[PDB]
Formats: structure tokens, C-alpha cells, sequence
């Protein structure tokens, strides 16, 4: 039954990994949009 | 814009793959604790056996949400530690002859959880890499052995039975195994013992149900019935029409 198990488990934390990986490249992505909605925002009002 | 558009959707696409990956970790921790259950109740330290009804729901369950989890791992392997000690308990005391449907359904709910996709079709002799041809050879091919050496074919009738409902069931290699090797000599031997002219039971009482299941194969037999017969038919007189109706 170990044979499975051992594959189960190591998966498991394995996903968790590559959640964590998405998760803070969502962060890093978000923080980008930030200073580009800034230059956005300061391009608009200098606009009119 | 286009970069905050760019970057926009590619969050949303993480968004899709954060909450997918989430419930495959919420599953997949669920499938290590139905291993750990599993392989906890099949120890006799547990009080609480695991049931065969239930060793079906949970192979039922991994089969059809947590489905890539059989798919990488190997299926046969866990199959051969848990569905095999539990099915030679099940079939432990069953007799074809008197019972001919008792584990087919089972079986057969077996045979959509064990056998490959790639092979119900062919059968063939996978002792490497099937789940469930290696399944019928080592657990239920043992009692069929011991009874066909105990069967009497002159009442074939719950042998036909057997293997007629399970011919649907069982992989065909081990099929022309059994009527090869198995069936066919004793039903030889019969023959060798049957008596024409002082038996009361007709052979096409007991050899004609073998006509779909084996056909062609029962070729070689028929000449020393057409000798035993021959005998009988020297006493016999064209006014006797019993002889036409055999």
C-alpha cells in the first residue's frame, strides 16, 4: 500500500509548493500594475 | 495600459490556477487519508474492518473525481495489496456449481474500477500490468481449477451457467485456458464413461450447451461419440425411431 502512499504524499505537498510559487507571483504581479497605475493616472491629468 | 491589461488578466489566470491547484490539495489530502484509512482497517490491529462494499466506493470515488491520482501511480500495485486478500476472503467459500452469480456484478464492478481502459477489449495475459487479468489468475482462477477436476460434465448445466455469465466478465485469455487445457479432456473422459445403450441421460442433453462457447473445438470429440454411438447402433432396428430423435 506504501508504494501509492508515498506518491500521494509527496504530490500533495508538491501542489502546495507550486500554489505557494502562483500565490507570490500574484503578489509580484500586482505590485507592477501599481506603479504602472500611477504613471497612468499622472499621464491623464497632464493630459487635459 | 496594455501592461496593466497584460498583467490584469495574467492575475486572473493565476486566480483560475491558485483555486484549481487548492482543490486538488483539499482532494488529494482526502485520497492520502483514504490510503492511510484503507491501509489502517486492513490490519487485523483494527476493529473495524474495511468491507468489500466499502473498498468499492473508495476505489469508486479516486476513479471518478481524483482520476490523474490512478493514472501516474500504479493501479495495479494497489490493487494487488488491497482489492486481492479482501476478494480471496469474498470468494473463500463460493461454489460456481451451486451459485453461479454470486461476485459477478461484483467482479464486473471490478472491472470498470481495476482493468485498464486500453484492455478490456483485447483480455490478454497482462500479469505485469493489469490490475485486474492478474486478478481473476491468482484469485478466482484457484477455485475454478479445483472444481472443474471435481465437475461432472454429463451435468454441465452449472458449469455452462458459470461460465456463460462470466465469459462476459473474466479476460478472454483466461477463458481459452479453461476450455482448452481443463474442459476439454474431461469432457473426453465423460464421453470414455457414457454409455450409450445403458445410459438414461442423452449426450446432447449435456454437450450441446458447449456449442456457443466453444464451437469448432469440440471437433476431435465428436468421433468417439459418433464410435459410441456406432456401437449402440449395431443392435438397433430402422423401426426404432429413438434413434432419429437422438
Amino acid at each position: 500500500i506504501d508504494l501509492v502512499k508515498k506518491q500521494l504524499k509527496d504530490r500533495l505537498d508538491s501542489m502546495k509548493e507550486l500554489h505557494k510559487t502562483n500565490r507570490q507571483q500574484h503578489e509580484k504581479h500586482l505590485q507592477s500594475r501599481v506603479d504602472s497605475t500611477r504613471a497612468i493616472e499622472r499621464l491623464e491629468g497632464s493630459s487635459g | 495600459r496594455d501592461m496593466v491589461v497584460n498583467l490584469f488578466h495574467e492575475l486572473e489566470k493565476m486566480t483560475e490556477v491558485l483555486d484549481h491547484e487548492e482543490r486538488v490539495i483539499s482532494n488529494l489530502s482526502k485520497v492520502l487519508e483514504m490510503v492511510e484509512e484503507c491501509e489502517r482497517r486492513m490490519q487485523p490491529d483494527c476493529s473495524n474492518p474495511l468491507t468489500l462494499d466499502e473498498c468499492a466506493r473508495i476505489f469508486e470515488t479516486l476513479q471518478d473525481k481524483y482520476y490523474e491520482e490512478y493514472r501516474m501511480s500504479d493501479r495495479v500495485d494497489l490493487a494487488v495489496a488491497i482489492v486481492y486478500p479482501l476478494m480471496k476472503e469474498y470468494f473463500k467459500e463460493w461454489d460456481p456449481l451451486k451459485d453461479c452469480t454470486y461476485g459477478t456484478e461484483i467482479i464486473s464492478k471490478w472491472k470498470s474500477l481495476l482493468e485498464n481502459d486500453q484492455l478490456l477489449s483485447h483480455g490478454g495475459q497482462d500479469l505485469s500490468a493489469d490490475a485486474f487479468h492478474r486478478l481473476i489468475w491468482e484469485v478466482w482462477m484457484p477455485f475454478v481449477r479445483n472444481i472443474v477436476t471435481q465437475w461432472q460434465p454429463r451435468n454441465c448445466d452449472p458449469m455452462v451457467d458459470f461460465l456463460d455469465s462470466w465469459v462476459h466478465i473474466i479476460p478472454v485469455w483466461i477463458l481459452d485456458n479453461i476450455l482448452d487445457q481443463l474442459i476439454f479432456p474431461k469432457l473426453q473422459k465423460e464421453v470414455e464413461n457414457w454409455n450409450p445403450l445403458t445410459d438414461t441421460v442423452p449426450i446432447h442433453s449435456w454437450i450441446h450447451p458447449w456449442l456457443p462457447l466453444m464451437q469448432a473445438r469440440l471437433e476431435p470429440l465428436y468421433s468417439p461419440i459418433r464410435s459410441k454411438l456406432s456401437s449402440a447402433l449395431q443392435k438397433w432396428h430402422p423401426s426404432d425411431s429413438s434413434a432419429k430423435l437422438i
